[PDB]
């Protein structure tokens, strides 16, 4: 089992350093290549660059600048960092391992979401969307949890931790006029057992360190 | 086959 | 530069898809093509289906096929399935730079389905933030357009309206939106009438959710 887990701040001031960690299990950066991508909120990928078995690296041109790729083969990491950053350079960021045989990208991780911006953190505000005679249908009742004026991105969530996530939907984010952002998660449950059973959102937003567990009762 | 400033070489 | 066609495309359960990726200069040296194809979904990283213009990744299903020449390159799936919503990227790393196309949003076309409207006051917790936030769920519907109308005592909204579409989903091939209304506490508690209008292709008539404040 290759893998590969992203880690770094959510949120940097323009003009700073923006400094990614890429921490590999699974095999050895000693051999391949190891590579860095971005994902713009337009949706768009771009390359960033690697840096190889050998040590050597190849940057994208729209990038020499600033950019600069490092590893450590001991703990078996490998380092992006991109200096003076703007509001352009919000973007989801991945690593990836290509190898010699293939010469494609096999192997990403999850991805961490970055943002360049002068305003600072704020963590949701978490009510409940709750299930009546308005939201019920047929057999089956809507409920969830809406998450209110956060900054930055993102946030997750889940249902019974886990548990449950049939009928589950969590809208995107939309970006309110206040400048924070704010989403909801909704699941679909058979309204007989909205009696005995138990439905709890679980939200995380890491950019604060914040996680709300909110028990929803009609 | 190795790769040089995005090229690949031999 | 890679150009991709089309931009979006639609295809029923079972037919045939063909994503298009045009390449500015000749990705072929060394006898193979350095083409490559990834899926990707919101919330995932891309994952690799085709390497190398036509060489299948393991893992992946004989229905994703990878077909090119040296500048004109193609991606088919046959036959398509629910899980196969997503979108398509193609990739080059021939020569400086490696850069990829645009993207392929591919939709599985199905029959239409209505929504289940639901209607949600704001909570206790909230009216004692000084806001209220009233939202309109529209569950499982298709096709993807829809508009949602906003009336409190039977009066037009304008402005203080947002809505959120998820992507279509990997099982039932159905969307869901959700309206958020946002009003201040004091305008909030100053009406009774709330009410959400829906319209859609698979209604025969608009139809409108609505609640009493008490």
């Amino acid at each position: 089992e290759v893998q590969l887990s992203e880690s770094g701040p959510s949120l940097v001031k323009p003009s700073q350093t923006l400094s990614l960690t890429c921490s590999v299990t699974g095999d050895s950066i000693t051999s391949g290549y190891w590579n860095w991508i971005r994902k713009f909120p337009g949706n768009k990928l771009e390359y960033m660059g690697y840096i190889s078995y050998s040590g050597s690296t190849y940057y994208n041109p729209s990038l020499k600048s600033r950019i600069s790729i490092t590893r450590d083969t001991s703990k078996n990491q490998y380092y992006l960092q991109l200096n003076s950053v703007t509001t352009e350079d919000t973007a989801t960021y991945y690593c990836a391992r290509l190898y010699d045989g293939y010469y494609a990208m096999d192997y990403w991780g999850q991805g961490t979401s970055v943002t360049v911006s002068s305003a600072s953190t704020k963590g949701p505000s978490v009510f409940p969307l709750a299930p009546s005679s308005k939201s019920t249908s047929g057999g089956t009742a809507a409920l969830g949890c809406l998450v209110k004026d956060y900054f930055p991105e993102p946030v997750t969530v889940s249902w019974n931790s886990g548990a449950l996530t049939s009928g589950v939907h969590t809208f995107p984010a939309v970006l309110q006029s206040s400048g924070l952002y704010s989403l909801s998660s909704v699941v679909t449950v058979p309204s007989s057992s909205l009696g005995t059973q138990t439905y709890i959102c679980n939200v995380n937003h890491k950019p604060s360190n914040t996680k709300v567990d909110k028990k929803v009762e009609p | 086959l190795i790769n040089t400033n995005g090229s690949w070489h031999i | 530069v890679l150009t991709q066609s089309p931009a979006s495309l639609a295809v029923s359960l079972g037919q045939r898809a063909t994503i298009s990726c045009r390449a500015s200069e000749s990705v072929d040296s060394y006898g193979n093509s350095f083409m490559h194809w990834y899926q990707q979904k919101p919330g995932q990283p891309p994952k690799l289906l085709i390497y190398l213009a036509s060489n299948l990744e393991s893992g992946v299903p004989a229905r994703f096929s990878g077909s090119g020449s040296r500048t004109d390159f193609t991606l088919t799936i046959d036959p398509v399935e629910a899980d196969d919503a997503a979108t398509y990227y193609c990739q080059q790393n021939n020569e400086d730079p490696w850069t990829f196309g645009g993207g392929t949003k591919l939709e599985i076309k199905r029959a239409d389905a209505a929504p289940t409207v639901s209607i949600f006051p704001p909570s206790s917790e909230q009216l004692t933030s000084g806001t209220a936030s009233v939202v309109c769920l529209l569950n499982n519907f298709y096709p993807r357009e829809a508009k949602v109308q906003w009336k409190v005592d039977n009066a037009l909204q304008s402005g203080n309206s947002q809505e959120s579409v998820t992507e279509q989903d990997s099982k039932d091939s159905t969307y869901s939106l959700s309206s958020t209304l946002t009003l201040s506490k004091a305008d909030y508690e100053k009406h009774k009438v709330y009410a959400c209008e829906v319209t859609h292709q698979g209604l025969s008539s608009p139809v409108t959710k609505s609640f009493n404040r008490g």
